[PDB]
């Protein structure tokens, strides 16, 4: 999965 | 002393007393104070200020406009010789600030190894950041904050003084964290509340199916059982007897001073 | 090569290979890398870092402590020769960061012309910013984000990876944008939701009464009709046959990958 | 002229015309423009840009990467010779920006004395900051904002154009202030709403028990009585006849242009 | 109308 | 009491 550190999430 | 294999740009200012390791690189317009130690292979790209009693490890990359070891923002601080320690292989991005400790807070700001500190991340006096963490753009740790291993703090998130961000935690962007976040938890909002277990993080870091289930069960004890923390502590300790990953909760409970986010 | 009419401050470092246009100005303590092209009349005030494979247009004004073309923050990036393109007449303010692309994201971060990038705005790897945009203080575009012409992104707003901010959009301050924002829309909150049409923006930019009404009608189809997007797409295309300004919705729908904010 | 007792680092650039006071310190890689006045004992640590028609008082400490007196971000500004005034004993931290006024806004950005402006605080054109204020990390004052004495603005808080933050106000972190905040009030949220009186602040600053009670009574008139502001104004003025601390409300009402937060 | 980019609004 | 300027509070 893609990490989006700015959003603070692992993308679903 | 400056190692013979270190590079110091002619425009850089390295003050007498600074210790610069082998194959380190001090780029243009950097300032390195006399109480600074910079480890082997560490790179200061350009326009970096490092001062105070500050020890930086090996293979770090520190980008332009970062301020490391600087006087902290605590109104109580009065110039005492407090310290910064930074480990190995950190990527410390543009405009990051890492401030020295206060005597009142223990005298030390500490950052581990293999961290990514994104643009304008702030590590205030007396913080302790572990290993393999990510602080996203404008992430701000107020004084005395602990961020444990593998934790990820989202963009524009502020962690309030004295709070603990547990290991493998995911804090969503633009959050305000006012209490302690147990390990393995997803936290979001202002003030931040819990939104389950960071399952994907645990998967990526090699946690077994059994460990993840046990962690989820511990989460449920804390947040779903309807019991108080004092009631569930021995139940979690009981669970940790079989699944050692659950011991992280126990160790965290012992350190927690501000209560848990709920 | 450096044009004979360019000014390069004695304290600036312009590396051999850099191309500096006529009447450009490289201020004190700037660093310009060997793969950089700076267009005619562009000004770097002071303390600016420009590196990577980076092409900057004409009549830009780049303020102190900006970092342009720098290594991006993607953990996947490994030093590949990716690119930045910046157009003409941009005002790029203190501490703005514009990072190079990743191979995985297409190799290019692009910014158009006549933009205002306010203090500490961040343009991550693989973003595309159009023309006449405003990114307010601390506005943060995560990787792979598109911001279309005339869009305004409020202070401390974060746009999540892969999202599209449509043309003439107004994003309120301290927003977190997690999905795509259709053109002409006012968006606010965390996560951001729609709050009608940016009527004032359309007025100021010369849109007719008929065009604005049609745009409002399209907005109502998307958000008020109670139909799914697949149902309303041909209705919007139908409407665009009379009012060409409505075609912006169609073109946006074709690019949208994260669904619409609602 | 540069006072004989001032220190100007060899790498600093102080332009002819600048006035540098006794025992001032201009650190490495600073730039001081020809219309700048820097008062006795003021320190620019390093990498500081000060320009424009800018007067800075005594015993200030200005940290690296700060930009003081710079061209503002107002699209209406066209290069007019507007001004910045900064008082005494301010601590102005890394990456703080303080911009010159606009003709349209009165020509002046003003900051008083004994303020702490934390990392990346922003003071836009035409703002007026009083004395003994704190702007926390990333606190952002939009154009034409007033911050009165002793006010504290939390991390990542934005104050919208023209708003007044009253004396002794506490604004919580990550707030968005869209209207005027009466003196003595705690404000939080987006948009910010009132959460009672800043009792602890009043205690610490020597307010009597009687004064605090009167202030609480005035707060109740505004927010609890259910009356309109026009109704309660004379009641507050009446109360101020006995407790002069309450006059702060009256003086604030006279300046308020955006209505009160509610 | 007045643009407030930090607020992200056209002022009413 | 402890001032937390980033939180914007006097700590209870």
């Amino acid at each position: 999965w893609m990490l989006d550190p700015i959003a603070g999430k692992w993308s679903r | 002393m400056i190692d013979k294999s270190a590079f110091v740009h002619p425009t850089a200012i390295v003050e007498e007393g600074a210790s610069i390791g082998a194959n380190a690189h001090i780029g243009p317009f950097c300032i390195v104070g006399p109480h600074v130690e910079i480890g082997e292979g560490t790179v200061l790209k350009s326009h970096v200020v490092v001062n105070g009693h500050t020890k930086i490890g090996r293979d770090n990359e520190i980008y332009q406009f970062a301020s490391i070891g600087e006087v902290n923002q605590d109104l109580k601080y009065a110039g005492e010789p407090t310290r910064v320690e930074i480990g190995d292989r950190n990527r410390i991005r543009e405009s990051v600030t890492i401030h020295r400790g206060t005597v009142q807070g223990g005298g030390l700001t500490k950052v581990g190894s293999d961290n990514l500190l994104m643009i304008n991340a702030h590590i205030a006096h007396d913080c302790t950041v572990g290993n393999r963490c990510i602080l996203a753009n404008n992430a701000t740790l107020a004084g005395h904050v602990s961020v444990d291993d593998f934790a990820i703090i989202g963009g524009m998130t502020a962690v309030h003084q004295f709070c603990i961000i547990g290991a493998h935690v995911m804090v969503g962007g633009c959050s305000g964290v006012a209490q302690d976040v147990p390990p393995y938890v997803i936290a979001q909002g202002n003030h931040a509340t819990p939104f389950g277990v960071n399952i994907e993080g645990l998967k990526r870091r090699g946690f077994s199916r059994e460990a993840i289930t046990a962690i989820r069960n511990a989460y449920k004890l804390i947040y779903r059982s309807g019991k108080t923390l004092d009631e569930v502590k021995p139940e979690i300790a009981e669970l940790a007897e079989t699944y050692p990953e659950v011991k992280a909760f126990t160790d965290f409970f012992a350190r927690s001073t501000r209560g848990l986010i709920r």
